């Protein structure tokens, strides 16, 4: 692998509501399958692909609940923050919290973590022993002593090395068929004419999973990134993705340059040219 | 740490006209989590759906505004986004090649 | 799955 399970979750104060909203997200790899919006019309966890919908209904239940927990605790993390930092009452703040666990070789844990940010910045988060953590200022040193005594490290770590894992290894087989399969990019060389000393390629990568890919320009065989544009990879909407890479080749030097696209969908790296 | 979002606006499929496809708006990098994103047709907010709100695992916040569409000879598209770090609305008008 | 409980800070 290695695959995963992730969960992102953001809290943000609403003084001018009197509340707070909880966003909650949990990912196998790079597929959302589950969603939590504590604004929604009766809050519950949701499904957001096929494969999770064969659980049943106490998984459901429970994870609502848990996750209806996760949001009334940290209502309160925020109002015990905004004391802790003196700040002010009509301001809104926001709380991120990641986890998540790999899946090892022989199927045990991989890389666990846990890390909590406010308002951007580092609060909290779980060593790499996973028996420990490290605090990012005043703040954060308070709870990180209160969890400390409470061995709140426990918790997680038995999370991460247990249930975590376990759900991983159900997950990837419900969703067997979607999960495992790399599908590998449609690809395009485009053409487009721009001025004098102006002519651009475009380079596409589109409709693949996973996520991860590398798109690359040469010249002769010459590597011309420090010249090429290269976009943030985006979601296609369709649960796959997309990007390219373009640059300015020279007037009449088109078949000079090769684009160089590898995915693990791909047998082999493949090289296009404009044809 | 407050930051600007990045945006790109782009089809699911590459774009002909009369073809029926889908129009997104991929809004990232971006924090405090408030923001606006619209898409728009000939400057008309247009109905579309948006993403639930997550995160990379460097904090940035980022969203996917969609919706259906069939693009044509004449109608014009982008997208424009409102965040506390930007002194005006930041609009980036869709083509089908970029 | 989620975790079963969540710390106060």
């Amino acid at each position: 692998g290695p695959h995963s399970l992730s969960y992102f979750s953001t809290a943000v104060s609403r003084p001018d509501r009197g509340d707070s909203r909880f966003i909650a997200v949990g990912y196998v790899d790079d597929t959302q399958f589950v969603r939590f919006d504590s604004d929604a019309p009766n809050p519950r966890m949701e499904p957001r692909v096929p494969w999770i919908q064969q659980e049943g209904q106490e998984y459901w239940a429970e994870e609502t609940r848990k996750v209806k927990d996760n949001a009334q605790t940290y209502r309160v993390n925020l109002k015990a923050l905004r004391g802790y930092y003196n700040q002010s009452v009509a301001g809104s703040h926001t709380l991120q919290s990641m986890f998540g666990c790999y899946l090892g070789p022989d199927g045990l844990l991989l890389h666990g973590y846990r890390q909590d940010a406010y308002d951007g910045a580092d609060y909290i988060a779980l060593n790499e022993d996973l028996r420990s953590w490290t605090a990012a200022d005043m703040a954060a040193q308070i709870t990180k002593r209160k969890w400390e005594a409470a061995d709140a490290a426990e918790q997680m770590r038995s999370y991460l090395q247990g249930l975590c894992v376990e759900s991983l290894r159900k997950y990837l087989e419900m969703g067997k068929d979607t999960l495992q399969r790399a599908e590998p990019p449609k690809t395009h060389v485009t053409r487009h004419p721009s001025s004098d000393l102006g002519a651009t390629l475009r380079c596409w990568a589109l409709g693949f999973y996973p996520k991860e890919i590398s798109l690359t320009w040469q010249r002769e065989g010459q590597d011309q990134s420090q010249d090429m544009e290269l976009v943030e990879t985006r979601p296609s909407g369709d649960g796959t993705f997309q990007k390219w890479a373009a640059l300015v080749v020279p007037p009449g030097e088109e078949q000079s340059y090769t684009c160089h696209v590898q995915h693990e969908g791909l047998q082999e790296p493949l090289t296009l040219r404009w044809d | 740490v407050a930051r600007p979002p990045k945006v790109q606006v782009y089809s699911r499929h590459p774009a002909e006209n009369g073809k029926p496809n889908y129009l997104n708006c991929y809004v990232s990098g971006f924090h405090p989590p408030q923001i606006e994103i619209d898409l728009l047709k000939n400057g008309e907010k247009m109905n579309a759906e948006q993403s639930d709100l997550s995160f990379s695992k460097d904090w940035s916040f980022y969203l996917l505004v969609h919706t259906e569409f069939t693009p044509n000879a004449v109608d014009q598209y982008s997208c424009r986004v409102k965040h506390v770090t930007l002194d005006k609305p930041k609009i980036v008008k869709w083509d089908r090649d970029h | 799955t989620m975790p079963p409980g969540f710390e106060l800070y």
